RNA sequence: CCAUAGGUUAAUGAGGCGAACCGGGGGAACUGAAACAUCUAAGUACCCCGAGGAAAAGAAAUCAACCGAGAUUCCCCCAG
RNA sequence: GAUGGGGUUAGCGCAAGCGAAGCUCUUGAUCGAAGCCCCGGUAAACGGCGGCCGUAACUAUAACGGUCCUAAGGUAGCGA
RNA sequence: UGAGCCUUGAUGUGUAGGAUAGGUGGGAGGCUUUGAAGUGUGGACGCCAGUCUGCAUGGAGCCGACCUUGAAAUACCACCCUUUAAUGUUUGAUGUUCUAACGUUGACCCGUAAUCCGGGUUGCGGACAGUGUCUGGUGGGUAGUUUGACUGGGGCGGUCU
RNA sequence: GCUUGACUGCGAGCGUGACGGCGCGAGCAGGUGCGAAAGCAGGUCAUAGUGAUCCGGUGGUUCUGAAUGGAAGGGCCAUC
RNA sequence: AGGGGCGUAGUUCAAUUGGUAGAGCACCGGUUUCCAAAACCGGGUGUUGGGAGUUCGAGUCUCUCCGCCCCUGCCA
């Protein structure tokens, strides 16, 4: 049934047992077996379940190491914030024209940032940006008066996360070619932000399991 | 309830095998039927003492076995004669009776049973290679020279 | 009577309580059982009225040792 | 089958009585609480067992508090 | 006795504080029968056997019912 | 025969549609004589639409990839979620085959001038029954009590701040 | 229209109750609000909208901490 | 208190279990026969207790706002 490519992947990783961060990151570097450069895919299970409305978590984190995942930033803002956004390196800055370009189907951006005054225009794009999860939300810091900082903070390696229905976290710390030590710092910085996001009523281990995997790599548990 | 086996009760093992077992089991079955005894400090030392006693017994019976062995192994060739057997046709055989006395030479007594004569009943005249079994593991060796009357 | 021949346990009295702590007099009796103990020296079975706690001490102390103490008290068998 | 149970003798000892006191095994209710359940009365009355002129207890796995005391019993305080 | 929370302190810390191991206080996952809930039966088991409305060739009455409560509303016989 | 997890397999129709398109990322890939597509029933299930791959056969093809679509696909993976199925791990639940505890108000022998008792022999039952501790339920069977006052006597009615 | 005085510590002197208690209070201290200010504000036009103590719960607190350091527990404050 | 539970057309009770609330009888009509009654249809009857989330979209899942429940439980 399984081909030789798939069988060697599961031969390299024995996921039936847990592994320590030091060993886990070593395994991740040896799992990079693809024609194209891969990106680490986080597989963290939370004991808390989003089936309770108040237990939902939305957060953001800027990573110094970065991820490489495309970061084209479209900015909805007016006035001095538009110049500050351009000076901060925003690829697209506009309001109604850029919204109408989006309505015309020009979607050459990966991240939308909006000023609170621009929320009126971005709200009209809710049918387009909403299902794709690109809609700016204050809880992730993408709706801010300090538009230049949001453009900055993003660019490099700002990553977003939103809990699913099964209470699982599927983020990305960065590319696979990143150094093991940097990747460990990357996930560690992510982990502390999750602890802050944790509520209180949740009478369960915040994380049900921490695992890491690449594009075609197997899941190695982290301890 | 530690108890020292006296036989091969079921799967518990065999004679002389301390094993942990539920109290009731021994409290009313092994002991009143005599199949075992508690392996208590006092009893266990007596047990091990009897064990070592029989062990040294085996040592001696095998130590004295090598004694008889060497006594007769190293050369100790015999040349006793009896009937009118000569050369060519040695005529008669030498069997459990005369052979035992021969190797014994009024000393190294080896039972007539052990006189394992492999090459038939040694009818031809000449050099003959005869072994003895003083003990089950001891493989003794003797050379017998047959001479005419 | 309900007296253990090994440990000497006998009925004792206490109170039945309740959620209102009402106290009514009661009796606590030992977990006595008539058992036939195998005495090796006489190769015989001797029946004793023993408590469940008494059964535990018989294994620890030995069948002969416990009987020796009973003979000091002095009784029939 | 030995044995054991059992049986027959012979030696000793115990039996019962007696006031309170003492130790132990059991152990109320009336009453008080202005009723009444917890509680009180009370481990009292009473019953049973055992002992003595006394009994019981008794020679620290005790107290103290960083200083020390040195078995048990009894009295006065501590203290309502 | 799963898990979680406290207390204590080896240690680390200028100290703020943190906290190993151990002991300890607690929280009570899991297991858990009858019973109860539930499903039937049983009245020579304890027991129960009402109202409302309409309807006969005159009236009347209501068999012929219908309706509600109820579980179901008194038969034979007897009856100031 | 239970209830568990562990792993694996399988399972994911409101619809548009590629339609047996869980959940969420990763993901432009995918992908591979090592059985390319295929071709033949291994298919069993299922919506009977479809799905996974006895294995044999053939030898590089295979496929992210529009549109609608939540929507982009059992093409891509961690591995999980549901439906679960098997597999590994644990307590129990009965049934049975036992005897050795225990029971015998079965038979026989002795103590023994004995329908008691004890011992022995044997049979039957048997890890039950029965008993102890703890515990749920039931329990006028038996106890200890309560069951107010004002009031043109009391009760009834009414009243009590 | 603006606001939180429905303020905190107190309180001269009175009222009404057998008492437990209840009620009124200028003024003082600290911080407020509204006014430009004088000033007003310690809930509501007033008089009903309520329940003592014990016990337990919660927060705060250098008060206590049964050898000592803690802690438990207790006390005090807030409060159920 | 704590753990299970339920509140859909005037009459009750099904469901869906995110995509989609019927039947019951009462009522008015229509059929059916020579005609009546019985039967057979049409149809007029709904916010799935209520409120807010979650959602592309939920009477459905969740949080609950409650009423009415069954089990179970506690010393102002
Ligand atoms: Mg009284
Ligand atoms: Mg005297
Ligand atoms: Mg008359
Ligand atoms: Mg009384
Ligand atoms: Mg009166
Ligand atoms: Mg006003």
């Amino acid at each position: 049934k399984l081909t030789k490519r798939m069988r060697v992947i599961r031969e390299k990783v024995d996921a039936t047992k847990q592994y320590d961060i030091n060993e886990a990151i070593a395994l991740l570097k040896e799992l990079a077996t693809a024609k194209f450069v891969e990106s680490v895919d986080v597989a963290v299970n939370l004991g808390i379940d989003a089936r309770k409305s108040d237990q939902n978590v939305r957060g953001a984190t800027v990573l110094p190491h970065g991820t490489g995942r495309s970061v084209r930033v479209a900015v909805f803002t007016q006035g001095a914030n538009a110049e500050a956004a351009k000076a901060a390196g925003a690829e697209l800055v506009g309001m109604e024209d850029l919204a109408d370009q989006i309505k015309k189907g020009e979607m050459n951006f990966d991240v939308v940032i909006a000023s609170p005054d621009a929320m009126r225009v971005v709200g009209q794009l809710g049918q387009v940006l909403g299902p794709r999860g690109l809609m700016p939300n204050p809880k992730v810091g993408t709706v801010t008066p300090n538009v230049a900082e949001a453009v900055k903070n993003a660019k490099a390696g700002q990553v977003r996360y939103r809990n699913d229905k099964n209470g699982i976290i599927h983020t990305t710390i960065g590319k696979v070619d990143f150094d093991a030590d940097k990747l460990k710092e990357n996930l560690e910085a992510l982990l502390v932000a999750l602890k802050k996001a944790k509520p209180t009523q949740a009478k369960g281990v915040y994380i049900k399991k921490v695992s890491i995997s690449t594009t075609m790599g197997a899941g190695v548990a982290v301890d | 309830m530690q108890v020292i086996l006296l036989d091969k009760v079921a799967n518990l093992g065999s004679l002389g095998d301390q094993v942990n077992v539920k109290a009731g089991y021994a409290r009313n079955f092994l002991v009143p039927q005599g199949k075992a005894v508690p392996a208590t400090k006092k009893n266990i030392e007596f047990f091990e003492a009897r064990r070592a006693e029989l062990e040294a017994k085996l040592a001696e019976v095998l130590a004295a076995a090598n004694a008889r062995a060497e006594k007769i192994n190293a050369l100790e060739t015999v040349t006793i004669a009896s009937k009118a057997g000569d050369e060519g046709k040695l005529f008669g055989s030498i069997g459990t009776r005369d052979i035992a006395d021969a190797v014994t030479a009024a000393g190294v007594e080896v039972a007539k049973s052990e006189v394992r004569l492999p090459n038939g009943v040694l009818r031809t005249t000449g050099e003959h290679e005869v072994s003895f079994q003083v003990h089950s593991e001891v493989f003794a060796k003797v050379i017998v020279n047959v001479v005419a009357e | 009577s309900r007296v253990c021949q090994v440990t000497g346990k006998r009925p004792v009295t206490g109170n039945n309580r309740s959620h209102a702590l009402n106290a009514t007099k009661r009796r606590f009796l030992p977990n006595l059982h008539s058992h036939r103990f195998w005495v090796e020296s006489e190769k015989r079975f001797v029946t004793l009225r023993v408590s469940a706690k008494g059964m535990r001490v018989i294994d620890k102390k030995g069948i002969d040792t416990v009987l020796a103490e009973l003979r000091a008290r002095g009784e029939k068998y």
